[PDB]
């Protein structure tokens, strides 16, 4: 975010996607699995916008 | 007991059991099988 | 690097558990313990006395050390221990050759012998100091290398873009030389007129024009004055005093010559403690060598710039012509990949143009240290084409060195050789494994038990071939073939013995008899050694190891086996690319080594003609056939031959007894058959020669005969009821 | 670890099954799996890595974002396509100039086609473009700067061995990086962040409790030296003061190897490009002793030995301080329960445990009950086994843990009690151990020179480690010059403001023109410094003493030599690079064996080095000592150090009492080998000839 | 055939840093005297440090102190790093004790009679409102290293944590070797030994002790031939 | 700590080694290049720093009546060991006649110079020998090359040569490791040094000694501190 520290970039162009969550493969996964609260809420939000879900938990 | 070492044990026992043939101890494999001065180098019994 | 040739320095604990009954013993002894109890509890408890006492029991104990994959017999080496603290084991740094061992990580095992019998045999057979030869082929391979010769080049190199100073001036003595040196108005390697004392052997092509004067000079001992440089006047220091002075750059290969010359010539404790002498000079001047690799001593030529873009202008015109339709894109591939080689080779000429020859990059290449020029040209000038997917060639290639910086889908691509290489390299140690267990088990009880047979047979090797210009040149193979055979009886052309009989055949023997003009010599060989008790030492020739008469009771075998193992790692002969091809491109590389040594049909087969005739083609649509009459009365014989046949011999020729018919690899079976077997001697020695000596991996041709002469020891009986 | 695409495994493939195209990098990996990060060993291109911008379908398969390339003119419409649905697309990349306007500004686009066919277009037809250019890349491999000026086998190594770094006490992230440690230490586990806005209120090294702004408290309590599965630390450090004003997933402490929130796996430490009288040959490293006495490069690595009590048939199994038949000062620094005192130092023979067997059947037949009968004293028929410090370690006891059976704490059916103790210990860079960068340029430590001898810049600094030069134009990964070079120029700031030149007009329009000293900065993967921007930064770099700048451009400062005092003849490379310490420790490999555990079967030396086993001598080994000649040497190796009772027995009887090593006799392998094939029916009788000769 | 005699000046830059020049040097001479002057410097000039702590309700260095942001062991990290001039041959005691809230530096420290810390801005550590730190300081003089390791001498004190001493009080030496104006077919130099020192001491009193090393060192191998 | 001591061993007349016993760890690098360039640079005595034979010019290369070169007739003469107590550029002659060889031995010193080596052989003398020669011994230390002295100005056959005024031709230094009392970082510093005939080599090192201690002598003055000794 922008309280991480300060570091002196030399990048000329500007990427504008960034970098995912480096765990969202596993938790998304095991929430899926369960079917928690989290994966329904994934599964309303990608509803919203369109995309492809699993709309059935594990 | 070369021929056992190197490969095909099963077939080579086979086969030297049909034939009854033994084997000496000359030889530098089967003589550190048994745990002996090999035939070469120093084991020689000329150096022995 | 402090270390003597004979020494290793051993961790202090390792040294206190691998002797530990002698410590005990000792600590009972030198009384420092009433009991042997009371002495392991002391020696558990790491008591002060127990370490001195360790310092007293490791000296006069020889102790083995060894590297985990053991590819040859220098490869567990004896060494003197020496007491050291640390948790490393200390080892020399030129020994890092006969055991691979690189410090990166690498890691030592290390054994003890207990017998008297053991340890004689540890310190008299396997010490450092004597294995200096390898047994492959029998050059140095403990001798100075990497930095070590970019420091004894340094030394001895020319005084080119080196800014001299002080140069043409004359000087009484070294001494004053490097004084001069110090004073910072002489350069080491600034031609300078010094005196050398009385002891000094002057250069041997230096002395034919020794000093004119009425009186006779005695050039091997009185001084003299030669027009040096004052780095191979420090240079030659480091060898003996009697060795004739050397003045030209000893870089890697000048050095190799040396140390052989050196080991064949002088005792071995003098060769360790001239290579000492040149361990350590050679250190201390790659300290001051200057060789500091940094962003601006990687030059990338101006030439790359022009020429990739020229090149690049004739890429667009070819695809151009593709996206209009003349052209297929087979075509437009093969046209590229022929532009980007171009571009590729005239980048890589302009490289090497480009950087002077003080360049540390270039010091630490052109003197032999670690490099090629290929590398070079990846770093500094163009990487290239790469082996593409489902080993193709990419058409578009790197047009980048890594030092401008490759692109997202240049490394991409780039990485696809990196992977390949790595498996490669990973299957390929099992292979020659494999390979070597086999050669072993095979070569195993060929052992040396008669000193000398009686036979006068032999071969009849080429000494001095290739007369191109009616000159007659040694031929480029010596080293391997004809080398350290010792010869059948004396050979005269000249109504004189140029040669005596079973002699050991070395390099002064060849000048003798290239330069009176013989091409063949008949030397002993195992191959046609008659003993009653299998080989002589006598035809064998002198051990590559050891250097002297081979002695009896050597496991030749194994020898010839881990000779042959050795190299199967480093082969790395395949196809680089598909290139659309399938049959004509026999096995290459250990493949081909073990095709050949299974006596495995080639597969690649090409019929030979079994006896000499009249040749035509009897070409079927069904089947195409190659058919040879014989003359003198003789029945037919034919071939069954694929349509791609690409045939070497045309149609209603002359064949004789021993040719081939189409282009593929002979089976031995064939020329054992039909020419006898002395050709398949030679020719699965040359067939197996062929490719070791493609890569540049050098093998005596004795530790291949070995093999060739197991195989070839049984015949199989036909009319056998009486 | 959790990245991971593992093909080894159930209902999948085998290591001997795998050919060759499943170990290849395919056109389709591209965005999805590493081309670089895979095992160095028999399973490359089995294990691999999710790409930085990875994202599993429902299916299974893996998607890469994509820029919808809309007539020629780029858009933030990101689309995820899978690599059948990318193998009919034409993509650009992302490093494609590009103007004000979206549209593109070269005729000539560069464009990864279907089958992995880079080819050309106009623009117009392009239809997608690369989102970022280290889309391709992973996350380790990400870490290494300038990686286009490596070969893609040193930047494998290089992405591998950054994995084993341990990491140290005082952490500092890379001078120079990539911008990707902050948000690869976020994501992962070890930084303790904040749940919700607020303001920290109390702020010890244990704990940090912080009041919310939605009228909460949340007290988040830090790991202190809490032993890993690697036996490493993660002590964990607190980076706020107790005032600051959190927001939700600030950091407020940072674990192992992390320095504010950003990863950092070793130190950097200036370097000098230079052979140093043959102690860095052949890859060998050489260090200041500087790093010993300042700690740079220690660390803390924590061993537990747990212990059981069980209940034999004579008996339960107790945990008591009174050991039977020991001297007090052996149990002197023992717990009154048995246990050793936490804070105690403990040396190899230390009883960490004290423990005792109820009874031992070893003397209670009638002849030794009726001694003991008419002794009138029981004599204790109990077994000390009492745990004991592995012989080879040391340290301070850190922790004890105490499970029982007759309180709630769950034991497995038989043990009554489980006592699991930790030893902390301290390591110090020594030679021996293995230092890297993240470049493929590992080496072991050979010398550790005093910083005197060390050679030393013009206003006096020494270096702190000496690197062989030959090492990076052989093996090729000529980054590590450059990263060099810009640690250096990072470390002595520049000013480059208003130049005008083409290099510092770039730097001043991106923002890097004027840089203080000791900044770190930031090297992107595909989009980092370029050369020439570090050569005319190199001339502007802010001097120390009056306009002293020891770094020429050339890139090289004149040094001196610290054992003569002499200038070096030439100037000498030097710079600042960040240097990993890895797992691979000195200490454990160190292996050693006079006697100890043999096999059942075989009467054989036992493996594995806790069981101070023996050292395995191959076959390849016994064909060396044949091609040696060495006869008696095999012989006393393969029957006296191994597979010889009475030989083994006799030979260290020999050897303590003093006297001649006895001659070999049949190894037991031998005899096994001739019962078993003899279980198999066939009449194997060792014959003489005069008969049958001796077994 | 010159009978300059060397000749020795200072000049004085900072209070710790100083240039020392020497003049009447034969050409190709400044480096090695400068050079052992250096390594002599950096080597072997006696100090002080803290060669082990001791703090209340601690057993060993990998632990916590309540209150107190910083662990035992970054806490040691900071005490090894204490400029401290002691004069007495025995080791002793030294004392810091703090209360609540406040970063705890070095200037809090008690040094006994015959002992001084000459870094009073160091900061130790910084206490909570509810943290307090009770440390037992030992001193002592020696010169170059001493790991912690070798410190280690007592055990009857459970509570005790030897610590690393860095006794050398010179903190960086450097040199140079200019030419001397004197017009002479040799060219004499100049040496120019720039010493900067830690607050223990200042670069004369480092000087002093070097050249007393060197001059008892050569003067061995003067004075025991004949 | 340790007490170093100095012992020599004499391998000849003209040579011999020197040996430091335990010293600490860093300190054979203090000693072995500062004794080196003391005892190389330092120590003073005379050389010959210019020649003049009779009827000879600068660039004419050879000299009638002489086999050797001029450029022999240099180095056999900057091979020459002499001593002067002068303080001066005094002038030494040398006369000869018929052919044969001249030696050193028929030098024609002045009251207070003296050569020390007789036997050397200046050059060898064929037919009409008219060997007339004057040679400008100077006194000084270390190694001056042969720059512009202005001796061939003043006259021409008078020529500039390259003076060793060091006793001591050479010497070099080794620092090796020593096991003293369980301790292994120890050092100690072997040198080995020859010199002309002029002075012995313990002479030398005394000399050396005392310039070094005198050179650091300058330094311990700037106060009375005490760094500690044996
Ligand atoms: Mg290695
Ligand atoms: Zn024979």
């Amino acid at each position: 975010a922008s309280t991480a520290p300060l570091r002196i970039s030399f990048a000329k162009i500007k990427e504008p996607l960034e970098v995912p969550n480096l765990l969202a493969l596993q938790t998304e996964s095991f929430d899926w699995l369960l079917g928690n609260d989290a994966w329904k809420a994934r599964v309303e939000s990608a509803l919203e916008s369109g995309q492809d879900v699993p709309t059935k938990s594990g | 007991l070369s021929a056992a070492s190197f490969q095909e044990t099963t077939r080579v026992l086979t086969d030297a059991a049909i034939n009854a043939k033994s084997d000496s101890l000359i030889g530098l494999k089967e003589n550190v099988i048994i745990g002996k001065l090999i035939p070469a180098g120093t084991g020689l019994s000329r150096y022995r | 690097p402090q270390l003597k040739l004979h020494q290793c320095g051993l961790p202090k604990a390792m040294a206190l558990e691998l002797f530990k009954p002698f410590v005990m013993k000792r600590l009972v002894d030198l009384n420092h313990a009433q009991n042997i109890k009371s002495a392991k509890r002391m020696v558990e408890r790491g008591r002060t006395v127990v370490y001195d006492v360790l310092e007293e029991v490791i000296a006069e104990h020889p102790v083995l050390l060894n590297r985990a994959p053991t590819l040859h017999r220098l490869g567990i080496q004896a060494f003197e221990p020496q007491l050291v603290e640390g948790k490393a084991i200390q080892i020399h740094p030129l020994v890092c050759t006969a055991f691979n061992a690189d410090f990166d990580g690498d890691q030592m095992a290390v054994h003890l012998p207990l017998s008297a019998e053991a340890q004689a045999e540890a310190r008299i057979l396997m010490l450092s100091s004597n294995n200096i030869l390898k047994p492959a082929d029998g050059r140095p391979v403990t001798m100075p290398t990497q930095d070590m010769v970019l420091g004894l080049f340094f030394l001895t190199t020319d005084s080119e873009g080196r800014s001299p100073k002080g140069e043409g001036r004359a000087f009484g003595s070294s001494a004053e030389a490097i004084m001069a040196f110090d004073a910072g108005d002489l350069t080491l390697q600034a031609k300078i007129d010094i005196r050398f004392p009385v002891g000094t052997i002057p250069p041997r092509g230096f002395e034919p024009p020794a000093r004119e004067e009425g009186e006779p000079e005695w050039q091997q001992g009185d001084t003299f004055t030669l027009k040096t440089t004052l780095g191979r006047a420090l240079f030659n220091e480091l060898l003996p005093e009697d060795y004739p002075f050397v003045d030209y750059e000893v870089g890697k290969k000048q050095l190799s010559e040396i140390v052989n010359d050196l080991a064949e010539r002088y005792p071995k404790v003098i060769v360790a403690a001239t290579l000492d002498n040149l361990k350590a000079a050679g250190f201390f001047w790659a300290t001051r060598s200057g060789v500091t690799v940094a962003i601006s001593d990687i030059v990338v030529p101006d030439a790359k710039k022009e020429i990739v873009k020229g090149y690049e202008g004739q890429d667009e015109k070819v695809q151009k012509q593709y996206e209009r339709g003349l052209i297929t894109k087979e075509e437009r591939t093969q046209e590229l990949i022929a532009i980007w080689t171009k571009a590729t080779n005239e980048v890589a000429e302009a490289m090497n143009d480009n950087f002077p020859k003080t360049n540390p990059v270039s010091m630490m290449v052109n003197s032999g240290a670690r490099g090629n020029m290929m590398q070079m040209r990846q770093i500094a000038g163009m990487r290239g084409l790469v082996s593409n997917a489902k080993n193709e060639t990419i058409p578009r290639p790197i047009k980048a060195s890594f030092r401008e910086g490759l692109s997202v889908l240049e490394y991409f691509i780039s990485t696809h050789g990196a992977r390949k290489g790595l498996a490669d390299t990973a299957l390929r140690t099992a292979d020659s494994g494999y390979l070597t267990r086999r050669l072993v088990d095979v070569s195993q009880d060929v052992i040396i038990r008669e000193e000398d047979c009686g036979t006068e047979r032999g071969l009849k090797l080429p000494i001095a071939t290739r007369d191109a210009d009616g000159t007659l040149r040694k031929a480029e193979d010596v080293e391997t073939s004809v080398y350290a055979r010792m010869l059948a009886e004396d050979v005269v052309i000249d109504g004189k013995v140029i040669a005596p009989a079973n002699v050991d055949l070395g390099d002064v023997l060849i000048d003798a008899l290239v330069a009176h003009g013989v091409e063949e010599v008949k030397t002993r060989s195992i191959l046609t050694c008659e003993s009653q008790v299998g080989t002589c030492a006598m035809c064998y020739g002198r051990s590559l190891a050891t250097g002297k008469l081979v002695d009896i009771g050597e496991a030749v075998g194994i020898i010839a086996a881990q000779s042959i193992g050795e190299p199967g790692t480093q082969l790395t002969m395949r196809t680089f690319h598909t290139g659309g091809v399938a049959g004509d491109d026999i096995t290459q590389g250990l493949p081909r080594v073990v095709e050949l040594f299974e006596a495995r049909t080639p597969k690649g087969v090409a019929p030979i003609s079994e006896a000499s005739g009249r040749v035509r083609i009897e070409e079927t649509e069904k089947t195409k056939k190659i058919v040879v009459t014989p003359d003198d009365g003789s029945d037919e014989t034919a071939f069954p031959i694929s349509k791609r046949a690409r045939l070497l011999v045309g149609e209603g020729d002359h064949v004789e007894v021993g040719q081939k018919l189409t282009v593929g690899a002979t089976n031995p079976h064939d020329v054992l058959r039909i020419l006898g077997q002395r050709a398949v001697q030679v020719h699965l020695v040359g067939e197996v020669q062929k490719v070791y000596n493609s890569q540049g991996v050098s093998i005596h041709d004795k530790h291949i005969e070995i093999i060739i002469r197991q195989m070839l020891r049984r015949v199989t009986i036909i009319e056998s009821g009486d | 670890h959790k990245r991971r695409l593992n093909a080894l495994g159930p209902g999948g493939l085998s290591r001997e099954r795998a050919g060759f195209e499943v170990r290849d990098v395919h056109p389709s990996h591209y965005g999805r799996m590493c081309p670089i990060e895979t095992p160095e060993g028999p399973n490359i291109g089995l294990i691999g890595s999710l790409a930085s911008y990875g994202r599993i379908n429902p299916f299974g398969f893996i998607e890469t974002p994509y820029r919808k390339v809309v007539e020629g003119q780029v858009t933030d419409d990101v689309d995820y396509l899978t690599a059948d649905e990318e193998d009919r697309f034409v993509i650009a990349q992302a490093n494609a100039a590009l103007g004000d306007d979206m549209r593109f500004a070269e005729a000539r686009v560069l464009v990864r086609r279907r089958g992995g066919e880079v080819d050309y277009v106009p623009g117009d037809d392009v239809d997608y473009m690369d989102v970022s250019p280290r889309q391709m890349v992973s996350v380790a491999t990400a870490m290494i700067p300038f990686l286009e000026h490596d070969d893609a086998n040193r930047a494998l190594m290089g992405a591998n061995m950054m994995r084993q770094a341990v990491p140290l006490i005082k952490s500092e992230s890379p001078l120079v990086g990539t911008g990707m440690e902050y948000r690869s230490a976020a994501d992962a586990g070890d930084v303790v962040k904040a749940e919700k806005a607020g303001v920290v209120q109390e702020v010890s090294a244990d704990y940090i409790t912080t009041t919310n702004d939605d009228g909460t408290y949340i007290t988040y309590r830090l790991a202190k030296f809490s032993r890993s599965n690697q036996g490493t630390s993660v002590n964990q450090k607190v980076i706020v003061a107790e005032g600051d004003r959190i927001i939700e997933g600030q950091v407020l402490a940072d674990g192992p190897a992390t320095e504010n929130g950003e990863m950092a796996l070793g130190k950097n430490l200036l370097v000098a490009f230079m052979p140093w009288e043959g102690h860095n040959y052949e890859d060998a490293i050489i260090l200041s002793q500087r790093l010993v006495q300042d700690d740079v490069l220690s660390s803390i690595h924590i061993e537990e030995h747990e212990v059981d009590a069980r209940d034999t048939k004579l008996g339960p199994e107790e945990i008591t301080r009174d050991i039977p038949n020991v001297s007090e000062e052996v149990l002197a620094d023992l717990d009154e329960r048995g246990i050793i005192r936490i804070g105690a130092e403990v040396v190899a023979g230390d009883i960490l445990v004290g423990k005792v067997t109820p009874k031992g059947e070893t003397e209670l037949t009638p002849e030794e009950r009726l001694l003991r009968a008419i002794f009138g004293e029981k004599a204790r028929e109990v077994r000390d086994t009492s745990l004991k410090v592995p012989h080879g370690e040391i340290g301070k006891v850190i922790g004890v843990r105490v499970f029982d059976r007759e309180e709630g704490d769950e034991l497995p059916p038989g043990v009554n009690q489980l006592v699991r103790v930790y030893v902390a210990q301290k390591r110090k860079i020594t030679d021996g151990d293995k230092l890297a960068g993240r470049h493929g340029n590992k080496g072991v430590i050979s010398k550790i020179n005093p910083i005197e001898d060390m050679p030393f810049l013009e206003d006096g600094t020494p270096v702190d480690i000496i690197l062989n030069p030959l090492a990076v134009p052989s093996r090729m990964n000529p980054g590590q010059v450059l990263e060099i070079h810009l640690g250096w120029l990072a470390s002595r700031g520049w000013d480059v403001s208003g130049l005008a030149e083409e290099w510092a007009q770039r730097l001043q329009v991106i923002g890097a023109d004027k840089v203080e000293p000791g900044t770190n900065v930031a090297t992107p993967v595909f989009d980092g410094a370029r050369e020439d921007e570090l050569a005319g930064l190199l001339q502007h770099t802010i001097p120390n003493r009056d306009g002293e700048r020891m770094v020429l451009p050339s890139g090289k400062a004149r040094l001196f030599d610290g054992r003569s005092g002499e200038p070096f003849p030439e100037p000498i490379s030097v710079g600042y690079m960040y240097i990993l310490k890895l797992h691979h420790l000195v200490d454990d490999k160190l292996h050693a064996r006079s006697t100890g555990p043999y096999s059942m079967i075989t009467q054989q030396p036992l493996g594995g080095k806790a069981q101070f086993g023996g050292q395995r001598f191959g076959e390849m080994e016994v064909w060396a000592l044949e091609a040696y000649g060495a006869a008696y040497a095999l012989q006393e190796l393969l029957t006296i150090k191994s597979d010889d009772v009475t030989g083994r027995v006799k030979v260290y009887e020999a050897i303590v009492k003093g006297e001649n090593i006895p001659e070999p006799g049949i190894p037991e392998s031998f005899k096994v080998l001739i019962k078993e094939m003899q279980s198999l029916c066939l009449n194997v009788e060792v014959l003489s000839s005069d008969g049958m000769s001796i077994e | 055939l010159i009978a300059q005699r060397p000749s020795l000046t200072e000049e004085v830059v900072d209070e710790f840093r100083s240039r020392f020049v020497i003049e009447p040097l034969e050409p190709g001479f400044g480096y090695t005297l400068g050079n052992s002057l250096r390594r002599t410097l950096l080597s072997s000039i006696p100090g002080a440090a803290v060669t082990s702590i001791r703090i209340d309700g601690v057993l060993h260095e990998f632990t916590t102190v309540p209150g107190v942001k910083e662990d035992v062991t970054d806490l040691i990290l900071n005490i090894k790093q204490l400029v401290v001039s002691s004069e007495h041959d025995e080791p002793v005691v030294m004392y810091l004790r703090k209360q609540g809230p406040g970063l705890v530096t070095a200037a809090d420290i008690a040094p006994p009679a015959g002992v001084e810390v000459h870094n009073p801005d160091l900061v130790l550590a910084t206490l909570n409102g509810k943290g307090k730190l009770e440390m037992e300081l030992t001193v002592e003089r020696g010169r170059g290293y001493v790991s912690a390791v070798q410190n280690k001498q007592v055990g009857q004190e459970i509570g005790r944590i030897p610590v690393d001493s860095i006794y050398s009080p010179v903190l960086k030496v450097t040199y140079k070797v200019e030419a001397t104006r004197v017009e002479q077919r040799t060219d004499f130099d100049k040496l120019i030994v720039d010493v900067e020192t830690k607050q223990a001491m200042r670069p004369r009193d480092a000087m002093a002790s070097a050249g007393k090393t060197l001059v008892e060192l050569f003067g061995l191998a003067r004075e025991l031939n004949i």
